[PDB]
């Protein structure tokens, strides 16, 4: 089975670096080229840097959004390929992963996040949604003004979590809303977001 | 760069259907090897994009072959037979011939089923929120399908623009239905300065439009 591990990625300023490292296995490594690809909602699928093998005397190739910022390299003693990121921007945000190729790229990672902003970490505040229409109440909570990326929301059955929208501030807001028929309607938002060590129980009347 | 111009954005289907994903280059994909390496890619909800086709029409490793793929030199389609829950996700057309490689916009394959009208619900800013100096006001729209449809919020005997935002879900895994919420946020002193506030849905389950409105401070 081919299998490709992304890591490396997280958090990081506008203006720093961070090298991503991908490890395979199940093809020859050292016969393959390898890839760089990375996902943003903005930009779909862009495919990023190449490096290619021995007899190519390891050439590298740049998409122009990252020639001379990034750059790709391989260690075929431990089939291993890394991107060095440098001067990193909002657009370079996405998901990135690693790729090989034969046919095309034939099998990718399960890719590594990589986020870059100016914002500290900071906790949601979080407001109740409070009070039908066909049949069915809604009950929910805002949870606004978090950074960064994620927030888990419980609530003690038609649970909807809103993607996170990203304000101009630079900060996330979403609501998670509770659907419930009228007659079945002390309701409950717990509310998780493990970087700023926050934890809020919200009641909604 | 070689641009992959692939149509439509969303292509709704309905299970055992027929299935037609198009793209065209902006470039002869011909190789100077005399192949040409345009290539559909397949990415499930959650997943990394998997290879389905290279060279045109080849099937990868484990592809059915209700998955086929024609065309020549610039014009792509892919055609999926009898449709199945696991075909559904982002399909992505891609070029390598030429180097930028480079990647279709994607067609998501939405299934399509019968038209569900949304339960819509309003929520007026907390005391707690108004407190802080701003004010949000949600509109809920619950469990729809289409995908599509138009939130007008309402102040007084009025109308809103530019300061609402709107976040749906994907389509659910039981249902096949879409939610949506649309945010109003205001200063507490742009809130202040009006008695109404509603939210009017428009969809094509619902024979006429729905409106979903507060007083403010009741
Ligand atoms: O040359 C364009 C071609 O590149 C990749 O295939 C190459 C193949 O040409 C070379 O001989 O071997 C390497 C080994 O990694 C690759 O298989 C793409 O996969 C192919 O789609 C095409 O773009
Ligand atoms: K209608």
């Amino acid at each position: 089975e081919v299998k490709l591990e992304e890591s490396g990625g997280g958090l990081v300023q506008p203006g720093r670096s961070m090298k991503l490292s991908c490890v395979a296995s199940g093809f020859i490594f050292s016969d393959y080229w390898m890839n760089w690809v990375r996902q943003s909602p903005e930009k779909g699928l862009e495919w990023i840097a190449q490096i290619r093998t021995n007899p190519y005397n390891y050439e590298t190739y740049y998409s122009d959004s990252v020639k001379g910022r990034f750059t790709i390299s391989r260690d075929d003693s431990k089939s291993s390929v890394y991107l060095q990121m440098k001067n990193l921007r909002s657009e370079d945000m996405g998901i990135y992963y690693c790729t090989w190729s034969h046919y095309a790229l034939d099998n990718w990672g399960q890719g590594t996040s990589v986020t870059v902003s100016s914002a500290s970490t900071k906790g949601p505040s979080v407001f109740p949604l409070a009070p039908t229409s066909g049949g069915t109440a809604a009950l929910g909570c805002l949870v606004k003004d978090y950074f960064p990326e994620p927030v888990t929301v419980s609530w003690n059955s038609g649970v909807h979590t809103f993607p996170a929208v990203l304000q101009s501030s630079g900060l996330y807001s979403l609501s998670s809303v509770v659907t419930v028929p009228s007659s079945s309607l002390t309701y409950i938002c717990n509310v998780n977001h493990k970087p700023s060590n926050t934890k809020v129980d919200k009641k909604v009347e | 760069d070689v641009v992959m111009t692939q149509t439509p954005l969303s292509l709704p289907v309905s299970l055992g259907d027929q299935a037609s994903i198009s793209c065209r280059s902006s470039q002869s994909l011909v190789h100077s090897d005399g192949n040409t390496y345009f290539h559909w890619y397949l990415q499930k909800p959650g997943q990394s994009p998997k290879l389905l086709i290279h060279r045109i029409s080849n099937r990868f490793s484990g592809v059915p072959d209700r998955f086929s793929g024609s065309g020549s030199g610039t014009d792509f389609t892919l055609k999926i037979s009898r449709v199945e829950a696991e075909d559904l996700g982002v399909y992505f057309c891609s070029q390598s011939t030429h180097i930028p490689w480079t990647f279709g916009g994607g067609t998501k394959l939405e299934l399509k089923r019968t038209v569900a009208a949304p339960s819509v619900f309003i929520f007026p800013p907390s005391d707690e929120q108004l407190k802080s100096g701003t004010a949000s006001v949600v509109c809920l729209l619950n469990n729809f399908y289409p995908r599509e449809a138009k939130v007008q919020w309402k102040v007084d005997n009025a109308l809103q623009s530019g300061n609402s935002q709107e976040s749906v879900t994907e389509q659910d895994s039981k249902d096949s239905t879409y939610s949506l919420s649309s945010t109003l946020t205001l200063s507490k002193a742009d809130y202040e300065k009006h008695k109404v506030y509603a939210c009017e849905v428009t969809h094509q389950g619902l024979s006429s439009p729905v409106t979903k409105s507060f007083n403010r401070g009741e």
